[PDB]
């Protein structure tokens, strides 16, 4: 599976393509 | 949280299923 350095709407992508129609979270530093 | 470990570093599908209903 994709884990090579995804970051932002890339890490928003794979937490969905992982996660499905199930529905997840998400957090970014500010 | 996730950024923290996937971009930082590389990660794991069972590590994105930690944040998934």
């Amino acid at each position: 599976f994709v884990n090579q350095h995804l970051c932002g709407s890339h890490l928003v992508e794979a937490l969905y393509l992982v996660c499905g129609e199930r529905g997840f979270f998400y957090t970014k530093p500010t | 949280g996730i950024v923290e470990q996937c971009c930082t570093s590389i990660c794991s599908l069972y590590q994105l299923e930690n944040y998934c209903n």
